[PDB]
DNA sequence: GCTATGACCATGATTACGAATTG
DNA sequence: TTCGTAATCATGGTCATAGC
């Protein structure tokens, strides 16, 4: 519940204690880039890059990670839509509906489910482009993904080419399965049912599984 | 239309092709585009059972398939190999499919293209215009490479183009970063097709306040304000950072043939691209020859350590000498300065003396032929010269003679007649010069950067990378951009496939292979006598040829877990499998319960691996013989490159026979090869040890008998020699391994040593060895101290040398660059090694006296140094890089940095290189037991001064010093006694 | 990737983890190999008395209800489970049983997959099922189908009580007399109605007794077991030679004994002795004679005989001459499979009833002079291996072993 | 009764991680 | 790959508890 002051925008980061031991060094990896980030307009606003830091890390088991936020109307927290318009959230909601069997749904937030963390590798992107801020966020992604790995048991990566070199990405060998492209040709995402593979992997290390039906909003 | 190939490369779009870059006689560049397919080998029955017909099928013909799986037998009833003779077809298709019964599924498609079409990767070809269709400017399309590349013409000479670049950025405390540190200087060496060589350097003007621009322009430099108004003829150009980056982008986009940079893939090119994108929204674009695919620069990684590569697709080869040096040669250090020092060196003479500078002369009549020319060529841009590996000199004046060079160097007068000169480290502080930036400093850094750029050219010409690339492409059957990118398991597939196709055999592994699982110590370290070196001529290839060890020639493996069955099995083997048709080799058992394992190999028909090794050896011998009588320098370089390539490829077979995923994997073959090699080295070491040479006779300590089976050779140990009868020599054997053997002789006359070495080599080759095992004389070692072949120091005399010749001071294992011990430590180690070498050569030594000498020398020096306390602090000054990537709980180094930061206005970032030492209050006297030493660590700033109530904790430094000393020497018990008496601890020997 | 094969394999791995036994080798090796497969493709993978509580020895009240009573016998406990081989305690050795028992076990497992395992209590080469645990249903089905097959089953008891039941020594003796079974007993297992937890009770007390000596008695072909005789002359039931060798009994002295209502069993040694194994094994061997060696759980002869073992192990009548021996082997067609599929040296090993480890470490210590597939001479090299007197006895009987090896090589060569 | 084995102590020992030899 | 420093463990004793 503490806070840290920054030279550049948003001038202040509020956070949870679970990021404490490493986030300190974060400041001398943020002041060297924030000058060039603010030159161009970004999605989301400068006040919501670090709102994902609120969620604690002492009760999370499996991680879902993206490559880049939505170019338009991003609200900091990933893989969500207040108006439920985006294609990827529709696809994952349909997959979860087919797996669980529930046929009605109008909202689906990955933040509601316990034991999971909705994450993105790059924390910014200018509208009209994709993964255009890799050089600005490379070391931050290093630090944050490695710190997440210290607690999470299973890692799920969405994307084929974006996550093709995750083996050298981290230093601690943890189980990691890569998903398929959200816009892959032939609708390969429709045949994807990786969630029960995630669950059965979480079976083998003797941990409590996760139920996805609570994440649906009716 | 005659062209010579340069490179072959891939397109990675939705439709993929094969690209060939070639040059004609006049200088024109031609690109050819082929369709690239997926290849498959099938049998006739599967070929006729393919409901969708393949795109095209080619009948390979009769082929014989052999199962090469290995089974363990516990008896003497051995099931024979399963061999199947059938018709086989080779099919080509655009798209990838799965075939359930496809063989030869380990060879690449590019190799299939080369072999099936009969195209050498670098041959000169007279193409036919009938099968070529013009699709663009300079790019043609060919769909039938079988007939287009039919004509073969002899090799001719073609021009080439090169670009070498160097970068100099701004830094003050830490490693440069893109966001805060700009680029100051950028130097280029440029070679076009016309053969003219240009050198230029661009300096940014953002740091050279306007008076300095005006002074530089008045001095002769040129200023530009736009991209289009800069000329390569001018040697120095002053511009802005944006214009500099734009010029860099323009230069890197040209269709060169080689862009060579030392560690440029990790730092230089990446910095240029990132800075260019950061300053302006502009990219560097590479375009395909047919102009339908564009890519951006994005350096990507590979694991082999970590290697970096460029994703270009225009045909240019981006080369990094760092990776090539790491793969090709094993060295102590990989610094550019160290590589330059080891590469360029000469024997120079003193021509003048006095004052603070002296004149050095060098010519072909002093050192060798061509060394002085190389030094003179490097000298054209050189600035600092290293002499005696201790003195760094700033060049004042230089000139190049017709067959040599002359320099004047500022150094203290030192009275001898001949020294050695080399190009090495420069005592230049870039960070200091960046703090007070002026015009003179800018010009000096400009010439430093241009020398760095030309150093890549000098190294490239020195290593012969172009001819090596051509030879590797020709032999390995691979594109020129792929020769130095993969391991041994990938370069062996081409010649292996060619051999399999010509001998029409297929090897099949049909079972999931199991997960199956030595250093030699010299008798004594110090010698004080002459050591003759003999070299085995490719021991593993010849032993594989002699034993016919191949996966398909293995009759079987017999195991036994008890001696009764072992004895009956030996009886049955001698009754059923007798020499010379079969050979039986013992191996160490592969399972804990088994006590004996015997592998049987047939010799009726030559195998596959022995044929490959014999071909490689014969080709290397032919190329050496052809090189010996060659006259032209170009032909000599080509032949040397070819023989080097054959030597490299022929020495990778033994490692591949033990690699599980390799194409030549065989457990029993590798074990048998190792066993026979060890048996041979043991036999030679046993027969040489104790040999005597008296009167006109030479006697060996054991019978000259074949250690495998009886032979018709005479086995009389006494051999008549041709040496004078007055000699009385006794020989001993000390060290021996796979590659070489050492023989000790008690004399210091080197002429007698070399003549006896030649005679003994002749006698061993003619009389002792057998079949195709040979040894050759290498050198004579004087004052040899060794722990192993990794770490030793001695004076080397070549075989073709006389007594009045300059020795080679060979010294390796030690680093002299491992930068966390001390400054006193390294210097005093050098002094002690020199002292050891100087009393080693007296002669009247024996063994347990020089240990005492060194022990009391250490005692006296340590007492004097501890008592006087006269050494300055900086001689005990240590370094460490600071980073927060520390595991565990505390790691008190971070805490120490914290109190230093909170106690001092100076602040250390997370990328600095901070200096530390060991300090203790002066009241403590000399201690015996040691404690946790991290508590004694202190950080030293620039303004820190040693206070009167503390002092340097000498004990750790002296303990490390005496530990490395006691790692040397021969005596044992007195060493632990001394170490106990001084420090009360157990030394860690070896 | 999201191949269904991967998820089916992952369920197979979890099932194997739920059915892992440390004693088994094939299943353990396969599971481990799949572990390396997974940790190579996915860079990481998450990876006896379990149903038995403490034994009750003092009287206490039990909850009224339905009780299933089964007597737990004296003997060595061995295990068998699905998808594995025969399982026992500690050593992991094996033994021979005709395949019709294997067929019956296959019927047991495939007819009902809910049965956890089948455990046997072993004694004097008479080998009968005692109890087992079935999760899905009551344990009635397993032994009722066992007795349906033909093998004997224990006299199970079903007692339904509506009030508190006091479990004292006297009522235990009443139940034991109700069993009226002459075989030795050690405890009673009582099973609830609908609970998978298994619980046992043994009532016992300790006293002191005096021994006279230790002799050995016959059980079966070459099978011999020692037994200690008491003051009262009652036959003391020794589990095996391992039981006595860790009991470390001292002759002509009193020792503690766990006395039953009708029995008095010698229990495991609870002292703090410091005498090492060597001189005490020489003492017991010289007390029992030079003709005896410990081949694990029993003893064996050293007698010459020679020819009178093959017919016993070839499962045929008495033979007199090698010629008629090979003629009978030739005419009897069901035999050559055994003699052909199996080697020679180990045949001469099981023909003489020798232990594997001692004999192999003995044979790996001599030199043998042979001729024409026939051993003629042998000589010993190391003496330290002879520190075990059993090694000395085997070396002494090697004279008969040589003739046995020679004659089996003769018959092997003659037949083919 | 002294001499025997459990918890206490360390010299001398191998085994372990760390982090550099990176540029 | 080597070299260095903690940490852990086992072969040299000693003494309090306790048994023939």
């Amino acid at each position: 519940m503490n806070s840290v002051t920054i030279s550049h925008a948003p001038y202040t980061i509020t956070y949870h204690d679970d990021w404490e031991p490493v986030m300190s060094q974060l400041v001398e990896f943020y002041n060297e880039v924030a000058s060039w980030l603010l030159r161009d307009e970004t999605s989301p606003i400068p006040d919501k890059f670090f709102i994902q830091l609120k969620q604690p890390l002492r009760n999370k088991r499996v991680c879902v990670c993206g490559i880049d936020p939505y170019p338009k109307d991003g609200t900091g927290v990933p893989f969500e839509s207040p108006n439920f318009t985006k294609k990827s959230i529709k696809e994952i909601a349909s997959s979860i509906s087919r797996l669980t069997g529930v046929i009605d749904y109008k909202g689906y937030n990955l933040n509601i489910i316990d034991g999971v963390i909705p994450w993105n590798y790059y924390l910014s992107c200018k509208l009209g482009e994709t993964k255009s801020h890799a050089i600005y966020w490379d070391k931050i992604s290093k630090l944050l993904l490695q710190h997440i790995t210290k607690h999470v048991s299973v890692l799920y990566c969405l994307g084929k080419t974006d996550f093709s070199n995750i083996r050298a990405k981290l230093e601690s060998p943890v189980t990691t399965i890569v998903g398929y492209h959200p816009a892959a040709r032939d609708h390969q995402f429709e045949k994807d049912r990786s969630f029960e593979i995630i669950n059965v992997l979480l079976e083998l290390d003797n941990k409590t599984p996760i139920n996805w039906a609570q994440g649906f909003i009716y | 239309m005659d062209v010579r190939c340069i490179n072959w490369f891939e397109s990675h779009g939705e439709n993929r092709f094969l690209y060939l870059k070639s040059r004609c006689r006049n200088g024109e560049t031609v690109f050819i585009r082929f369709p690239h397919y997926f290849y498959y080998v099938v049998t006739d029955e599967i070929y006729q059972s393919l409901s969708p017909p393949p795109f095209n099928a080619r009948p390979m013909g009769k082929m014989r398939t052999i199962d090469i799986d290995e089974t363990i037998s516990y008896n003497l009833d051995i099931k024979d190999r399963k061999c199947s003779v059938a018709d086989m077809w080779l099919i080509e298709e655009p798209k990838k499919r799965s075939i359930q019964n496809a063989t030869m599924d380990e060879f690449f498609n590019i190799s299939w293209f080369y072999i099936s079409n009969g195209i050498s990767p670098d041959g000169c070809y007279s193409l036919d215009e009938q099968y070529l269709t013009k699709i663009n400017n300079g790019c043609y399309h060919c769909d039938d490479p079988r007939n287009c590349f039919a004509k073969e013409i002899p090799r001719f000479d073609i021009p080439r183009s090169y670009l070498f670049l160097a970068i100099a950025c701004h830094f003050d405390k830490k490693f440069p970063s893109v966001f805060i540190n700009p680029i100051s200087h950028t130097s280029y060496c440029y070679i076009d097709l016309s053969g003219k060589r240009l050198l230029f350097t661009l300096i940014n003007e953002e740091m050279l306040t306007e008076q300095e621009i005006q002074e530089a322009v008045d001095r002769g430099c040129l200023r530009i304000q736009s991209l289009m108004e800069m000329d390569y003829e001018r040697e120095l150009v002053l511009c802005s950072e944006i214009v500099l980056l734009r010029i860099a982008k323009q230069l890197l986009e040209l269709t060169f043939d080689y862009v060579v940079t030392f560690n440029g893939h990790n730092f230089d090119l990446r910095y240029i691209t990132n800075r260019l994108e950061l300053l302006t929204g502009e990219k560097i674009i590479f375009r395909s020859p047919d102009k339908k695919e564009a890519v951006h620069l994005c350096i990507y990684e590979r694991n082999q350590n970590t290697t970096f590569h460029v994703n270009n697709n225009n045909g240019t080869i981006f080369f990094d000498l760092y990776s090539f040096i790491q793969k090709s040669e094993k060295l102590d250090s990989y610094k550019l300065d160290s590589i330059s020092k080891n590469a360029f060196s000469c024997m120079g003479k003193v021509l003048n003396r006095g004052v603070r500078e002296m004149t050095f002369i060098g010519d072909d009549t002093t050192d060798a032929k061509g060394k002085a020319d190389t030094f003179a060529k490097v000298l054209t841009t050189g600035n600092y010269v290293t002499v005696d590996e201790d003195i760094i000199c700033k060049v004042i004046r230089k000139d190049i003679l017709e067959n040599g060079f002359k320099v004047v160097l500022s150094c203290p007068t030192l009275p001898n007649d001949i020294y050695k000169l080399s190009f090495g480290k420069d005592d230049i502080d870039l960070a200091q010069m960046y703090k007070d930036y002026n015009l003179n400093i800018a010009l000096d850094m400009a010439r430093y950067c241009i020398h760095d750029a030309c150093l890549c050219q000098y190294l490239w010409e020195y290593y012969g990378v172009e001819t090596k690339t051509d030879a590797g492409a020709a032999t390995y059957v691979l594109p020129q951009s792929m020769v130095f990118e993969y391991r041994a398991s990938t370069i062996i597939k081409g010649p292996l496939l060619k051999l399999l196709l010509e001998t029409k055999t297929i090897l099949v592994r049909s079972e999931t292979k199991q997960k199956f699982p030595k250093v030699f110590a010299p008798k004594q370290k110090m010698f004080s006598n002459n050591v003759l070196i003999f070299d085995y001529n490719s021991l593993y290839p010849n032993v594989c040829i002699f034993g016919n060890l191949s996966p398909e020639t293995l009759v079987g493996v017999v195991v036994s877990t008890n001696r009764l069955e072992e004895e009956i099995n030996n009886q049955l083997l001698l009754q059923k499998y007798p020499p010379p048709r079969y050979i039986t080799v013992h191996c160490e058992p592969r399972l804990p319960n088994l006590i004996s394992e015997i592998a049987i190999f047939d010799r009726s028909i030559e195998g596959t691996i022995p044929r490959l090794l014999r071909t490689f050896l014969a080709e290397r011998a032919r190329y050496k013989k052809m090189l010996k009588q060659a006259t032209s320098s170009t032909e000599k370089a080509i032949y040397d490159s070819m023989q080097y390539t054959y030597k490299i490829v022929a020495n990778s077979v033994y490692g591949l026979m033990g690699f599980r995923n390799s194409a030549l994997y065989s457990y029993a073959s590798a074990k048998s090869c190792t066993s026979i090699g060890r048996r041979m080295i043991l036999y030679l070491e046993s027969v040489l040890n104790g040999a005597e040479l008296s009167n006109g006779m030479l006697r060996f300590a054991n019978t000259l008998s074949n250690p495998f089976y009886m032979d018709d050779r005479d086995i009389n140990p006494i051999v008549k020699t041709s040496l004078p009868i007055d000699y009385r020599f006794r020989f001993r054997s000390v060290y021996g391994d796979t590659d070489s053997v050492f023989t000790e002789i008690d004399s210091q006359d080197v002429d007698k040593s070399i003549e006896i070495a030649k005679e003994l080599e002749r006698l061993i080759n003619s009389r002792v060895l057998f079949n195709n095992f040979k040894i050759e004389f290498e050198a004579v070692y004087k004052n040899l101290i060794m722990q192993s072949k990794k770490k030793y120091t001695t004076m080397k005399y070549s075989a073709s040398s006389n007594s009045k010749s300059v020795p080679e001071r060979i010294n390796k294992g030690t680093s002299e660059t491992r930068r966390d011990v001390s400054k006193f430590h390294k210097n005093m180690i050098k002094t002690y090694k020199t002292r050891l070498s100087e009393m080693l050569s007296e002669g009247r030594m024996n063994s347990n006296q020089v240990c005492i000498d060194i022990l009391r020398s250490l005692e006296t020096d340590l007492r004097s140094e501890f008592d006087s306390r006269s050494s300055p602090l900086e001689l005990f000054m240590l370094s460490r890089m600071h980073h927060s990537n520390y595991k565990s709980a505390d790691n008190p180094n971070m805490y120490l940095v914290t109190e230093y930061n909170k106690n001092n206005p100076e602040t250390i970032e997370l990328g600095e290189r901070y200096y530390f030492a060991y300090i203790c209050p002066a009241n403590v006297p000399w201690t015996k037991k040691l404690v946790n030493i991290k508590t004694y660590e202190t950080i030293i700033d620039r303004s820190f001064k040693l206070g009167s109530n503390q002092r340097i904790f000498y004990e750790v430094y002296f303990k490390r010093l005496t530990s490395e000393i006691v790692n040397l020497l021969d005596n044992k018990v007195l060493c632990i006694s001394f170490f106990q008496r001084m420090f009360g601890s157990r030394p860690t020997f070896y | 990737m999201t191949s269904s094969a991967d998820l089916t394999n992952l369920k197979e791995l979890l099932s194997l983890y739920k059915s892992l036994r440390f004693s088994d080798s094939v299943a353990i090796e396969k599971y481990n190999s799949l572990v390396e497969w997974g940790t190579s493709t996915y860079w990481k993978i998450g990876v006896i008395s379990d149903y038995y509580d403490e034994v009750k020895n003092k009287p206490f009240n039990i909850d009224p209800g339905y009780y299933i009573f089964l007597p737990v016998y004296f003997g060595s406990v061995f295990i068998y489970s699905k998808g594995k081989n025969m399982v026992e305690l500690g050593s992991g050795n094996s033994f021979q049983i005709p395949d019709e028992i294997r067929s019956a076990c296959n019927k047991v497992l495939d007819s009902d997959n809910g049965i956890d395992f089948l455990r046997f209590v072993l004694l004097n080469n008479r080998w009968i099922m005692e109890d087992a645990i079935s999760k899905y249903q009551s344990p009635v089905n397993i032994f009722k189908l066992a007795s349906e097959y033909g093998l004997n089953i224990p006299n199970y008891l079903e007692i339904e009580i509506e009030e508190d039941t006091l479990f004292d020594d006297e009522l235990y003796s009443i139940m034991e007399r109700s069993f009226d079974d002459t075989f030795p007993k050690i405890s009673i297992s009582y099973i609830k109605l609908g609970e998978l937890k298994r619980q046992v009770v043994d009532f016992f007390k300790f006293s002191f007794m005096y021994i006279e000596s230790i002799k050995v008695d016959r059980i079966g072909d070459n099978i011999f077991i020692p037994s200690v005789i008491t003051k009262s002359g009652k036959k003391i039931l020794v589990k095996d030679v391992d039981h006595l060798i860790r009991s470390k009994v001292r002759e002509h002295t009193f020792v503690k004994v766990k006395k039953k209502n009708t029995f008095s069993i010698l229990y495991d040694y609870d002292g703090n002795g410091t005498e090492t194994r060597g001189e005490v094994i020489k003492r017991i061997i010289d007390t029992i004679g030079r003709d005896y060696y410990v081949n694990g759980k029993y003893f064996s002869k050293v007698g010459i005989a020679g020819l009178k073992q093959l017919t016993n192990k070839l499962d045929i009548n008495e033979c007199a001459t090698v010629d008629e021996l090979v003629d009978e082997i030739n005419k009897s067609g069901t035999v050559k499979r055994k003699i052909k599929n199996q080697s020679v040296f180990d045949l001469s090993r099981e023909c003489l009833g020798y232990p594997e480890a001692d004999f192999i470490t003995l044979v790996n210590n001599m030199r043998f002079k042979i001729e024409n597939c026939k051993v003629v001479n042998f000589n010993i090299e190391n003496t330290n291996c002879l520190n075990n007197p059993s090694i000395e006895t085997i070396y002494g009987n090697f004279n008969q072993f040589v003739s046995i090896f020679n004659t089996v090589t003769d018959v092997k060569k003659r037949l083919f």
